[PDB]
């Protein structure tokens, strides 16, 4: 599908904590990798209030 | 002699478990110390991990190694002090029984009586024979009178749905004249699988995380209903909505309705298919001992 295809290309989103590690020094902390991986759709669904 | 399936009481149990976890806490906090409330009991009870097709254990191998005695009579003695103590001061709050509970549990006693032996009453009484009577008739696949234990027993404004197996076999050997079966199975996952604690699971769950009973015995039972054939682009449409879709066990049973399907080029994309959910159910789960046999059979399939 489309979507799937359409995220796989979308790709990671980085970012940086930045804690030194306590090794000037060229580490940039933990990385973070945001990326999804597959969408799909529910087909409409009437859920009877909370209690699912 | 056999669990009883409602909630299991109100009553003193919760004092008990109240100062059973407590002095538990105490202890290993000293024990801690030495080796340097509902929410008590809460905190207490969390920290801590809560040829054919086995779902294979977790063996033994990058696992750990070996400890020398920690524990001489002189030294178990100095933990113990204390916290028998403080568990003087609350003790003095729960009632006599209790009391000797605490105490005999401490000694490291164990109690023999059961919370069912020890709670009575006219109609519980009545009830663990009534379902004592269920459980012995449907071992003796007197499926009638069983039937009738089952329906004056879920008739009782006390009895939780944990007796569905109860009729998943009952109802199953009674073609006679009720709706049965898959009524029952698929009318149990279609009730409890949404939003619409203790005195739970395996064998009953709601949604989040999965869900034993209800799921997987409607979800093969219908792929037995077309072995009934020989239907099955119903149960894969409709296992086809997903996700909990980590259920990979359900990766399985998708597979199954596509080896089931195949029984021109229609055939292939079948075949395809289920070559393709086979190994998105390696997923993890594990089944299938060699899938080389899931896939000779698949070469049967390609002459």
């Amino acid at each position: 599908g489309l979507l799937n295809l359409g995220v796989k290309d979308i790709g990671e989103k980085v970012i940086f904590d930045g804690k030194p590690l306590n090794s000037n020094s060229g580490y940039l902390g933990n990385k973070l990798s945001v990326s999804v991986e597959q969408v799909s759709i529910a087909k409409p669904m009437s859920n009877d209030g909370v209690s699912s | 002699m056999f669990e009883v399936p409602i909630t299991l009481t109100n009553r003193k149990f919760a004092q008990r478990r109240k100062l059973k976890y407590q002095y538990i806490n105490y202890i290993s906090r000293r024990f801690d110390r030495i080796s340097k409330q509902q929410k008590k009991r809460r905190r207490e009870r969390h920290w801590r991990s809560v040829s054919f097709e086995i779902w294979r254990t977790v063996s033994s191998q990058n696992k750990q190694p070996i400890n020398k005695q920690k524990m001489t009579y002189h030294n178990f003695k100095k933990i113990e002090k204390i916290p028998l103590r403080k568990m003087e001061i609350p003790l003095l709050h729960c009632t006599k029984e209790n009391k000797l509970y605490f105490q005999s549990i401490s000694r490291g006693l164990e109690p023999l009586k059961t919370s069912t032996s020890e709670v009575r009453n006219y109609r519980t009484r009545h009830i663990v024979t009534l379902t004592d009577l269920l459980h012995l008739n449907v071992s003796r696949h007197n499926w009638s009178l069983a039937y009738k234990i089952f329906a004056t027993l879920i008739r009782i404004p006390g009895v939780q749905i944990k007796s569905l197996w109860g009729i998943g076999v009952e109802i199953l050997d009674n073609l006679s004249n009720s709706s049965s079966g898959l009524d029952f199975l698929q009318w149990m996952c279609q009730i409890y699988s949404s939003k619409s604690r203790s005195i739970v699971p395996p064998f009953q769950t709601g949604s989040r995380t999965h869900t034993a009973k209800f799921a997987i015995t409607y979800l093969w039972s219908s792929l037995i209903n077309c072995q009934k054939s020989m239907l099955i682009d119903k149960i894969s449409e409709w296992v086809l909505t997903p996700p909990f879709m980590e259920d990979a066990e359900v990766w399985f049973i998708y597979a199954s309705c596509h080896l089931l399907k195949a029984d021109i080029n229609q055939v292939i994309k079948h075949i395809h298919y289920v070559r393709t959910f086979l190994k998105i159910c390696l997923d993890k789960g594990g089944f299938a001992v060699p899938s080389r046999l899931i896939e000779n059979q698949l070469k049967s399939f390609e002459s």
